[PDB]
């Protein structure tokens, strides 16, 4: 058997956990608890949008007690251990998929867009107390389309332990799309532009380039079918921290037609000819604008692979 | 177990016996597939696999043919 | 091994108040976490014992005898009223209050969810084919999924949220019981369905069969005319290319009659310019109560000259 | 899995190897017993059984005796 082998189990599966809970069942649930750990009544709408602090024993009231007949070993200690060990899958399967408390069902790891909201809510005192402090700075576990990432709030050192202070409602907690507080991990592939009388990024016409990607690092980021691709070009001021042009003044999708050695190559030809020239009429309307190229799967999925935000003539 | 302790015997899903001949030596590999979420994240016994485990006795048959 | 081989599993078997309710139970009987939003939209399978955890036990002081056996007995006996008042009106579980018998539009949705695996296990199987009890405005009907024999026993696998479970209005999976009243068109130099002008007819309904379908005040009426391809199974033009509402003026014997005059020249002729723009189009007439309520009574989707 | 897709390796409960001799042909059948509620309701792999599976390698021994 190879390393992709995986099996079902008795510890993170069903049939073990029974209809029981080590917490108190009452008629003021869960709002009494939300206020009791400091959530303001002005923002009680978030009581069902974000869980109790994973740092406190109350969070684990939802599960059958670890001593009762048939219960899984689930405690705030076992949670933190798996967290710092990097066993994020066991957290999803043992705890997250079976929280199901606070009358909310779509508990998930927060997205990058959701941590951004959590930082704003924490600073504005709209959360529980322990989380109003927690989401100010630190390294936080995020999850976008089944993929784990660590986002940084406040520029903390890279060796700060990963924090997952609370899980959030997948749809109930509204994310913020602007990148301000939670700074992500964008991937930049090593690529060569062949230039010469070929690649061209100068005002007055269409932008064309011909890059070249390496196969071994495409397979590391989930790109083994080297024709299941699509390209995006962005025009605007890139983000000062990550370098991506998240809200470009001009966005354009194009499809490639290339087919060499231990690497494979891909073209790119903007449609700036035989239509509005406006790519160059906006790319070169402001000296701080830059042009960036992004690679996705054919339907826009996959690990987003970014080129540098170039100046004129790929500088 | 993932916490380093020795627990109860986990449940089983498969056993693989693989063998390859290279320069007058048979290289024998084995893998016992067990329920995941019990083994640590890394090591000989990791994820869902007990790699070339000692908890296995197999009978080796050899013969020659044309 | 023979096919009788079976093993334990990581899945609940089929042999209490807590804080993970009701979503824990939904996953336990096979609802995927990807579609848990339906956990409060559809009840536990009425064929299983868990649905009946909601009621006070049949042995407790003063309690009604509520069991899956007593449920099945009344279901096949046709005592649909006793189910609504004794079980449905007193369920009130899964944090949902508007439990009702599903409509035809809701059974339509339930089959799609069952085929795509969005329900619990017992119901992902249950709603593929069969005959199902439905309820539209206080009226019971039987719908057929898959063209099953008419002697198939009535199934009520689950009750649904009145507003939470979204119905699908297109009729594809659940084939209903549409009513076509015995009616006579008088024709001659009177009724006319030919291109180039207005369509007029004068029908005649029987009184005894009007009283069977909730029509005793025979002036509490209104009419709709449809133009398009009728449904291949029931014959109704569900999404007509041209819809037009008209009101009647008739005043006879042991039956009563009603007119109908499309307005084609006191508006655009376009009824004849679209009814006769495609050879498969037909014209169908529908009878309702004055406000669009009541048992929908349908004429045949007629061809040119009521053919 | 029940939706027809390829899921994880379910846990195992038993393996049956059956063989019957009829006119110069040994007929071998196999069934791997796994946890129920994972396989679809019908098919080759159904209920709790993987019928004559490809996920199995066995060694066939023959000899003659009186």
């Amino acid at each position: 058997f190879n390393d992709n082998y995986s099996s079902t189990s008795t510890v993170y599966a069903t049939s073990n956990e029974a209809t029981d809970s080590r917490g108190s069942e009452h008629l003021r649930y869960p709002y009494l608890e939300c206020i009791k750990i400091g959530m303001s009544r002005d923002y009680l709408e978030n009581c069902v949008k974000v869980s109790f602090p994973t740092s406190q024993d109350m969070f684990y009231d939802a599960y059958p007690s670890t001593e009762s007949d048939g219960a899984k070993t689930r405690t705030k200690e076992d949670f933190s251990a798996r967290l710092l060990a990097g066993d994020y899958d066991s957290l999803q399967k043992l705890y997250i998929d079976f929280y199901l408390a606070q009358t909310t069902f779509d508990w998930e790891i927060p997205t990058r867009d959701q941590i951004e909201t959590l930082v704003n809510y924490a600073n504005e005192g709209k959360l529980s107390t322990a989380l109003n402090q927690e989401y100010i700075t630190g390294r936080f576990l995020t999850k976008e389309n089944g993929r784990y990432d660590i986002v940084n709030v406040g520029g903390v050192p890279d060796n700060t332990p990963v924090k997952l202070p609370a899980i959030v409602s997948k749809r109930g907690l509204m994310g913020t799309t602007s990148v301000v507080n939670a700074i992500p991990n964008e991937i930049y592939p090593h690529i060569k532009v062949y230039e010469g009388t070929l690649s061209r990024l100068k005002p007055g016409g269409a932008m064309i380039a011909v890059l070249e990607y390496d196969v071994n690092e495409l397979s590391k980021h989930g790109y083994t079918n080297l024709w299941d691709v699509q390209f995006k070009v962005l025009v605007g001021v890139p983000h000062a921290e990550t370098g991506v042009i998240y809200d470009p003044v001009y966005e354009e999708t194009v499809k490639p037609y290339q087919p060499l050695t231990g690497k494979k190559l891909y073209n790119v030809s903007t449609n700036d000819m035989h239509n509005g020239y406006k790519w160059s009429n906006t790319m070169f309307s402001n000296s701080n604008y830059k042009t960036q190229i992004l690679l996705t799967k054919g339907d826009g999925s996959g690990v987003k692979l970014y080129s540098k935000a170039y100046s004129e003539n790929f500088k | 177990q993932k916490d380093g302790s020795k627990g109860p015997h986990a449940l089983l899903s498969g056993i693989s016996l693989n063998w390859t001949l290279t320069n007058k030596v048979w290289d024998v590999t084995a893998s016992i597939g067990i329920e995941s979420g019990i083994l640590p994240t890394s090591g000989i016994d990791s994820g869902s696999l007990l790699r070339n485990p000692k908890s296995l006795s197999f009978i080796a048959f050899q013969w020659c043919e044309n």
